[PDB]
């Protein structure tokens, strides 16, 4: 076992990559630098959950009765009570897409963070000595390229949402006069004011990558730097502490999206 | 060699500065929050909508910042 | 514009719609235009100032009393001799000696 | 730390989700809610009339 | 190094944390059931005594 | 060669600064939002939207800083 | 060579700084602006007004300040 | 060989902010919340809950930071 | 070459530490002058004298330093 | 010789920035308690035991800064 | 060669400092006068009086500053 | 030999920050204990108890960073 | 020799912070004086008399600090 | 050079340090000091007995940095 501290840290902090070309695994030990290379690992977690979701919600909602209320029915309608209460108050346009949007977004990337808490040599270990896989890591949020995803396509959306609610005619007027209206600033007024749109999707890809790569960051450094008797004392009152921290932020990840949408559209 | 000496500084500026902004703009915002929750009970869940809008805004260029000294520390060096 | 009312326990001192006043505040003088936010002070003795609606200003003394502030609907509830804890103070003795006799 | 082609990938299961919930899931969810609280608008407005 | 004293730690704290979540976190599922109780069973019931 | 060595610290140093900057400003500026909520219900709808006006013009600057220094991040280098 | 690096140094310190004064100034005057706006209702438009008139006051000097970090780092 | 000394360094600016921006964010909040629980003291275990909700939210940039630094100071020096 | 490629830097700190100065004192005294508004707008014209007055002092030292900043950068170069 | 020259240096900029943040954050905290004394003050063995709780989130994140203060000076040498 | 050259970063220091302690100082105390002229608008000439009386004295020590920046600069250079 | 003589620098931050953190937070703590004295005067000594007992946490890590310098500069330099 | 240029820049750093400190605590300070004399006008010649005696203590630590900066600016340098 | 012009630095630093925090921290007690006072126009001998109380410790840690800053310029310097 060739595993000292800082090396064995090493291998949380890798991923296990595709080759789209040949179908290859690329290893840990030489990473070179290539974006055509897909992390398995992050994507196999992110559409299981996904589907994990699809099946329980489809499945009882495929049975719901308005008869007497189920144990886990009560917690879909519950769940939905928190999104619907966003939506009926953020939102006010007769738009059917932006509910189920807001729900999916929600409880996926809670599902994504919620990976984290689970113990993290374990799986590794049934990747690497069971199925003979070179390398593993198990929330996919931690990995910079689904985020960017969501974030990107939250940002194909506010420009799909503002033109098709107010146009191009009106578009082009906020884009070029604001903040200062008079009409010897609008070349450097469009410099500041895009800059300011991209930035709303950006900032929410990020403030979500940072988070949960922090978190994993906990568990790696516990797992590498510190003993057993000091494992356990330290990563309990961190965990109780990330529990907060996955609920507050898929919550804030939905909310932002339907305000962003909602200031440009409303 | 001198690559990495000044890039984990770099990064350490970054993120130093964003955590300052960050901690004390919500340190502000959620303390008047809280005023506002001790004053009029009961709308704490509109205050709370409210909050979250405006803590959205305030976290967006510490955030930005965040990203990119992670960005520093785990790729350019 | 406003109704404002102007009252005191003996007799109601002035009423009607008006544009906005100057009154002096327990902190301070207060200008209350058209519709404005809530309020509650004591406010001193000396001349308020109004301007009725149409424009025509008026000075009213006042004794003293309290202020209130709604948005439709404003009053101040005059009193009608300077009241302060020693003046009170000499009626109420004025009231027990005549009790011992 | 290092950017991917895996951006694309997620889009499209970001997009499959949407719409697996879009025709399949809310809309069955709204009507059952719906029912139930029917329920209750139904009731008190029968007993209501009765006292008119 | 020796990798057994990581599990071991891990497996304490995991151990540690599902208790902390079986006592603190799990009661607010109670919460849910008085949201069942009262808006949903009592509501049907009121309409149905309202219907008679 | 030293060049890169220095550019990651002028980014760090201009886009730490503009963190600090926006988030604080943006703070202080919700602060009175939030207050201004708090006492009456009627008007948070109007509040946030002079909020907005405002607040465009607090993040005027901090991102002329942003996006030079991603351009000094990504095209000095 | 060692000339153009610390040249970019200086744009950078100039212009942050402008961000810090620019930013604060408007943040403690757009503030007592919207608390005058909370209270007064009919009177916006005449603060606003006002506040237009100051703002060009505090940003008269971080734009000189941009103006020369961005002649540092691009003129010169 | 230097480069190890730089990274202590590197370290205890990170850790140093981020001491300063929690500690005053924790404070101005928290004052708020005892003005909050020296008004309606029956009420504090529900302005202590929410107040568990903002100190949520301001922890996580300087509680980052800290990860990153004491990563710095150990793993990679 | 050696000899000014300091000299930009004796004219930014004086010109980011007078700005820091100009902008922040201008704000306190522009806040105030608006607080004072709120209570009786009549004033406010009476108010607006006051503080043209008092802002002609309040950047008064900053802008010896602004002169000298400029001087120095586009005098001794 | 400037070896251990700036491992004593990186201490003292650690544990002068975890002096900043602990002293301040208290004195606001505190000053909000007293102030909650000051108002209704047969409370105060409540408050009391509010701000012990409080006040131990404050000083978490700058004592574990100054544990690795005293780590550098002593056991790094 | 250096005994010209950081003469002016040694008055750049000195006339930013002096900068930021003159407009901050006198912008609070201006502040406050103003206020004090938006309640009592008779006493606005008593006020004045004492406003000038105090602010000779904010003024006592930045102009040390000011002056020996300006003889750095300038005499010795 | 610079060795030392940086030490002297190092324990200059150290106490330097000590002090201020240490002023600031008991000026903050004494100013609520003035006000308590003047709203409630026949309370005084037990005010002054309490601001005792908090006094003696805010100096606890401002005291232990000055015997720390005094230690830097007077044993190892 | 070259060593005389850094006296010139200890006396700046210690001057600066001395006017820091006497410009803004003076600033407070006579800015409660004036909130004081609004109130109670018929008290002028009593409360600048408590103004000069506590003004007193404000500024004697930087009365110290400047005459040591004017001490290394000329006697030594 | 290196030995005695870094001991006018370190004298700078602890001297300059010093004053911010003896003089801001006076400025922020005397302000509660005057407010009292305008309150309470006969407790001013109550209040300013308490005010030196509270005075002499928000002095004494500035004071060392104080004494200790002529030390480290005349005897060691």
């Amino acid at each position: 076992e060739n595993m000292t501290p800082q090396d064995y840290i090493g291998h949380h902090l890798n991923n296990l990559q595709l080759d789209l070309r040949t179908f290859s695994l690329v290893d840990p030990q030489n990473p070179p630098a290539t974006f055509w290379t897909i992390n398995i690992d992050s994507m196999f977690f992110s559409v299981v959950l996904g589907l994990l979701f699809l099946v329980l919600f489809r499945s009882v909602a495929k049975k719901a009765t308005s008869g007497v209320p189920g144990k886990f029915q009560t917690a879909i309608e519950l769940v939905i009570g928190f999104v619907n209460g966003s939506v009926k108050d953020m939102y006010h346009g007769k738009s059917k897409l932006i509910a189920p949007l807001a729900l999916t977004i929600f409880v996926w990337v809670f599902l994504m963070n919620l990976m984290d808490l689970l113990p993290i040599d374990l799986l590794p270990y049934i990747a690497e000595h069971v199925l003979g896989l070179p390398a593993l890591r198990v929330v996919p949020s931690a990995d910079v390229n689904v985020t960017l995803s969501m974030a990107l396509g939250v940002f194909i959306l506010i420009l799909f949402y503002s033109i098709k609610m107010k146009g191009i005619g009106g578009f082009t007027k906020e884009l070029t006069l604001q903040p200062f209206n008079h009409w010897a600033f609008i070349p450097v007024n469009l410099i500041l004011e895009g800059v300011s749109l991209l930035s709303k999707p950006v900032s929410l890809g990020l403030r979500l990558f940072g988070n949960m790569y922090a978190g994993e960051l906990i568990f790696i450094l516990i797992a590498g730097l510190l003993p057993w008797w000091s494992q356990w004392i330290l990563n309990v009152p961190w965990a109780i502490f990330h529990i907060l921290i996955i609920t507050l932020q898929a919550f804030i990840f939905m909310v932002l999206t339907i305000v962003y949408l909602s200031m440009a559209s409303e | 060699n001198l690559n990495m000496d000044l890039l984990y500084m770099a990064a350490a500026v970054m993120m130093g500065l964003a955590a300052i902004g960050a901690a004390i703009g919500i340190g502000i915002l959620g303390g008047k929050f809280l005023e506002g929750a001790a004053r009029q009970p009961d709308l704490i869940p509109l205050l709370r909508t409210q909050f979250f809008i405006v803590m959205g805004l305030v976290d967006a260029i510490p955030m930005i910042a965040v990203g990119l000294g992670l960005y520093v520390m785990f790729a350019v060096a | 514009t406003y109704h404002l009312d102007v009252v005191s326990a003996e007799q109601q001192m002035f009423s009607g719609l008006v544009e906005k006043i100057q009154v002096t505040g327990s902190e301070g003088e207060l200008g209350i235009y058209p519709g404005h936010a809530p309020l509650l002070t004591a406010i001193k003795p000396g001349m308020i100032r109004i301007v009725k609606q149409h424009g025509h200003e008026e000075f009213i003394y006042l004794s003293g009393g309290i202020l209130e502030v709604q948005p439709g609907n404003v009053t101040v509830l005059a009193d009608t001799a300077i009241r302060g804890q020693d003046l009170d103070e000499a009626r109420a003795m004025e009231a027990k000696r005549k009790a011992e006799e | 730390m290092n950017l991917n082609a895996t951006i694309l990938g997620q889009a499209i299961a970001f997009v499959l989700f949407v719409l697996f919930a879009m025709k399949y899931v809310w809309p069955p969810l709204m009507a059952a809610i719906e029912k139930r609280q029917k329920e209750i608008a139904d009731g008190l407005a029968s007993a209501e009339r009765a006292h008119k």
